């Protein structure tokens, strides 16, 4: 299980920075990856996951 | 009596001076293989760094060079003209009486082969054109890793 | 052209990428110098005629017309770029001592 | 700071003695430039600022370096 | 080919204000200095006995004379080199000052290093070929 | 360079059946069948005329990222997320061999073309070479700061061509194990390369980009325009199609020699899939062109052919020699 | 000496932990060069360009690192290095060409610009080079430059 979860945000953070335009400031992208577990935990409690914006 | 050879080089055109009265045979060997053709596409096998820039070699090597008197001639070494600085022509030899098609040039005052060479012109206009031929980058055996040739040489009169 | 200028700033505040802020940047750096001395730059300009005249790289010739024409045999009087020597200009030390304030201004700010 | 009072007292009383409390697995980081990785060479010669740089090394002062209305109404 | 403008250049009558004696509109703080395009649009061996040159100048485009007993220096003498720590000045094929020394300090000699704008333009546009071998 | 013409191409045949993205193909050299490997952790067999599953091998425990099998011996090998390479002796179906040092999730496997060499790339940022016999890692092939996220094997010098989600692509000397050159012309993440089996020349994919070079000394030919999406995957025939795939689902097909897009489409997704599940995942042509195979993130793999019935002018070819200025 | 090392144990074991962070890297650098250590600072910076070898800000500090403390031929050397490494980043040719300016050699600022002519830039770099001209009155020089 810890295997696999470092394998997964590797996989969702390269295909970040790979849809990231040319330009935009791209510090804060470990942000992304926060709304990521969010979302897992709002998947197994069944919690629809919305974030506006 | 002086006579003007271009040399139409990668870097630039080089115009020789040519000493009819000083050093005739070895002038009129250089007129004989510009005009002929024997230096075009002839690359300068040797820089030298405030020493030298040395050409003529049809085989690129160091060895070669076929003049035209047969193989080799004498060394007309007339006591007047002197290494006296930059852009200086003159016949590179293996040793004395042994000029053959290779041309030595200094790049800067040489005095130390006074009586071993032959001098038989210098240049007329190109001088940058030599000091960045002497500024090209080598190897350890002093020959241009940058290529450097005559594009064709030819003689004005 | 005030009042357009004054808008295009306006309308540039915002930002929208590096290459904006670095045009930005330079043209404001370029107003805080200001104007240029033209008379220093002219006498530059003479000190270097006479002494590439003196190193042979420039010929002073005269047309038809009879007026002083000088001639870059290389094309390295106006630019350092071709020139051999381009990394032996030793600065004045009140342009050093301006460059530093500037810098140094920037740090307070 | 205690440590740093009981030494200088040892020093203005006459003993010096080199208190190292370099432990084992450690760097001396004042005794040599760690990983030392110097300038690339340009085409600009830098040795009148090294040497200058050097100098100031020398010659650093830690002392000299050391200083470094409305109403409520309208609010 | 050019059918729009020549069209243009037909339709336009001659202007009725002349502009022929016209000056630049904003004078230049002359000299003018300009170069061998702009001329070509606008001793003699052997009596160089007691001439002794003493500048480039005198040596015209360069030269050193033989025949004058004094070290010539056509371009300028040198001084020293103090052992400077800076890289050597070099140029290129054709006599340019080159800055892909920067670029390549440090590696080997036959290390491929893309440092000009000339390897971002396509190989079949690149002037200096005109067919490329692509044979495995 | 006026483009060849090509006939576009049309989804033929749907296969349902991994529990996971579908992110490695391999066709056998005899072109019976090929196998996938996927995120459920699975290799499977199809045969391909009929699509049809033979045979599912377990033996990974994380997704399959790799498969090649081997046109000199009876192996496939595969690599995965869980750091393993792994030797299948196909006479007996079960692992014989690993090839183990990976630091982390192993991502891209290719076989050498005359040699018994084996050459893998991982999130530990290095290219691994193994011998295949002996199980051995002869080279390390150091150098990238990211993934080394896909990879190609020659005959000729460079023998690895890597390229890495640090943007870059290296060509390598495999004799002695070192970079030949490096190519930083990419923006973003280097996914996928391959290269053409007749001329000498590769193709390289990061996000919106796909750029050729001539081998050996990796000098740029063309930049295919237009496919802007993140690109997994590029396929070649040798009849100069490329294929690239992208990300979001969208296919495109090009003209090799002229970078002509003839093609432009979007897959689709399996019912069931989220919209955020459309994504070609992996690709590669069959042993004779004819067919494309993908691996998509629906868990699918999609068999696809070319329109027999199409014509150079039902279909005709929408260039002009055009005449802007590119600012390259 | 016993405060800095102890100060150059607490930088270095930050670079140890995270390498990647710039403010790492960036404070154990400043520091140094307030305890007048340029060799230590330049070393500091280099091992970073090491870590983040195409990082403009980095550059940047570096850079105005070596021109605040006069370095002048350093700052020179680590423009050309600069703008050799990332020769499609505009912020560094600006900086190079300002640079030249305020020294006052306006044929180095000419060779800067036509160094960056070479990489054909945009529009904005081509509009900065006329202003140059226009600015030290050669109208015949941005004349050139606008063909």
């Amino acid at each position: 299980e810890s295997h696999f979860d470092l394998e997964l945000r590797a996989s969702v953070m390269a295909d970040l920075m790979d849809m990231m335009p040319e330009g935009i400031k791209q510090s804060k992208v470990n942000t992304v990856l926060q709304h990521l577990s969010e979302a897992w935990r709002c998947w197994k409690s069944n919690i629809p996951w919305k974030v506006p914006g | 009596m002086a006579t003007d050879v271009a040399l139409e080089t990668t870097m630039g055109t080089i115009i020789l001076e040519l000493y009819n009265q000083h050093a005739p045979r070895t002038c009129e060997n250089f007129k004989t293989l510009a005009a002929r053709g024997y230096y075009d596409g002839t690359i300068f096998h040797r820089v030298i760094k405030d020493f030298m820039v040395q050409g003529g070699d049809p085989t690129g090597t160091g060895r070669g060079g076929r003049s035209i008197y047969g193989d080799t001639f004498e060394d007309e070494i007339h006591p007047g003209l002197r290494h006296t600085g930059a852009g200086i022509l003159s016949m590179a030899n293996a040793g004395p009486n042994t000029n053959g098609s290779q041309f030595f040039l200094t790049l800067a005052p040489t005095p130390w082969l006074d009586g071993k060479h032959t001098i038989f012109g210098r240049v007329k206009k190109g001088i940058r054109v030599l000091q960045r031929m002497g500024l090209v980058p080598t190897d350890a055996d002093d020959r241009p890793k940058t290529e450097i040739k005559i594009i064709r040489a030819y003689v004005v009169g | 052209k005030r009042m357009k200028k004054k808008e295009a700033h306006r309308d540039d505040t915002a930002f929208r990428d590096y290459a904006r802020e670095a045009e930005k940047t330079y043209k404001r750096q370029i107003r805080n110098m200001g104007a240029p001395d033209l008379e220093k730059y002219m006498r530059e300009k003479l000190s270097a005629i006479e002494k590439a005249a003196a190193a042979g790289t420039l010929d002073i010739i005269e047309t038809e017309d009879g007026e002083m024409i000088a001639v870059d045999k290389d094309g390295t009087f106006f630019s350092t770029a071709n020139a051999t020597d381009f990394a032996q200009h030793k600065p004045d030390k009140a342009a050093v001592d301006r460059l530093v304030a500037d810098l140094r201004k920037a740090e307070e700010a | 700071l205690a440590a740093l009072q009981k030494r200088r007292e040892l020093k203005t009383a006459g003993i010096n003695i080199k208190i190292t409390t370099r432990k084992k697995g450690q760097m001396d980081y004042n005794a040599d430039i760690p990983f030392e990785k110097k300038p690339a060479p340009g085409f600009y010669d830098t040795t009148e600022e090294i040497a200058r740089n050097e100098w100031q090394r020398a010659h650093f002062d830690p002392k000299k370096q050391q200083v470094g209305g409305p109403s409520a109404s309208l609010q | 080919m050019a059918s729009i403008a020549a069209g243009l250049a037909a339709a336009l009558p001659k202007p009725k204000y002349s502009s022929e004696h016209e000056e630049p509109r904003a004078t230049q703080r002359g000299p003018r200095i300009v170069s061998a395009d702009q001329i070509d649009e606008t001793p003699p061996y052997p009596n160089r006995a007691g001439w002794r040159p003493r500048a480039p100048e005198d040596f015209g485009d360069g030269g050193a004379f033989p025949e004058i007993p004094v070290a010539q220096y056509p371009w300028g003498k040198n001084d020293s080199s103090s052992k400077s720590n800076a890289l050597v000045v070099q140029v290129d094929s054709e006599g340019k000052v080159d800055y892909t020394a920067i670029a390549r300090q440090g590696h080997s000699s036959d290390r491929i290093i893309h440092a000009s704008f000339k390897d971002l333009i396509p190989l079949r546009q690149r002037a200096e070929a005109g067919q490329i071998d692509l044979s495995r | 360079p006026r483009p060849d013409w090509h006939p576009p191409w049309k989804l033929m045949r749907v296969i349902s059946g991994h529990l996971g993205w579908v992110r490695a193909l391999a066709v056998e050299p005899n072109n019976q069948w090929f196998a996938s490997g996927a995120g459920d952790r699975t290799i499977k067999i199809w045969d391909l005329a009929s699509g049809q599953l033979r045979l599912t091998l377990t033996g990974h425990i994380s997704t399959v990222r790799g498969l090649a099998v081997s046109p000199r011996h009876p192996y496939m090998f595969s690599c995965g997320e869980d750091k393993m390479v792994k030797c299948w002796d196909l006479e007996t179906n079960k692992v014989i061999r690993h090839y183990h040092g990976h630091l982390s999730g192993v991502y891209t496997l290719k076989l050498h073309p005359t040699l018994d060499v084996l050459v893998t790339g991982g999130r530990d940022g290095v290219a691994r070479v193994w011998d295949m016999r002996t199980r051995s890692n002869v080279h390390v092939l150091s150098g990238h700061t990211g993934t080394v996220a896909d990879l190609v094997c020659q005959e000729a010098d460079p023998q690895v061509i890597t390229g890495s989600l640090d943007s870059t692509v290296r060509m390598w000397d495999l004799a002695a194990g070192k970079t030949m050159g490096v190519l930083t012309h990419h923006k973003k993440g280097v996914r996928a390369l391959v290269t053409h089996p007749t001329e000498f020349t590769f193709a390289t994919a990061s996000t919106g980009s796909i750029k050729q070079w001539k081998c050996p000394e990796g000098a740029f030919m063309q930049n295919f325009e237009g496919h802007n999406a993140i690109i997994n995957t590029l396929a070649v025939n040798d009849q100069n199609v490329l294929f690239s795939g992208g990300d979001n689902g969208s296919m495109s097909f090009w003209d090799w020699k002229s970078g002509y897009r003839f093609q432009s489409l979007d897959t689709t997704a399996q019912p069931g899939s989220l919209d955020a599940e459309l994504g070609i995942m992996s690709s590669t042509f069959d042993m004779s062109g004819a067919r494309l195979i993908t691996g998509e993130a629906d868990k699918t793999i999609k068999i696809w052919k070319e329109d027999t019935t199409a014509t150079p002018e039902t279909h005709p070819i929408e260039w002009k020699p055009s005449l802007v200025r590119r600012k390259y | 000496k016993e405060y800095q090392g102890r100060k150059r144990r607490e930088f270095e074991d930050y670079i140890r932990r995270n390498r990647l962070r710039l403010q790492n890297w960036f404070q154990y650098a400043q520091w140094e060069l307030e305890q007048k250590e340029f060799a230590r600072a330049r070393s500091i910076f280099e091992r970073a360009l090491d870590v983040h070898p195409n990082n403009t800000q980095l550059w940047i500090r570096y850079i105005e690192a070596e021109l605040k403390n006069r370095n002048i031929n350093h700052a020179r050397n680590l423009l050309d290095r600069a703008v050799t490494r990332l020769p499609r980043v505009s912020k560094l040719w600006y900086k190079y060409v300002y640079v030249m300016e305020m020294l006052g050699d306006i044929p180095g600022t000419r060779q800067v610009f036509d160094r960056w002519m070479k990489w054909e830039p945009d529009e904005d770099a081509w509009n900065a080079y006329i202003k140059l001209e226009k600015r030290y009155g050669e109208y015949e020089r941005a004349r050139q430059i606008f063909a």
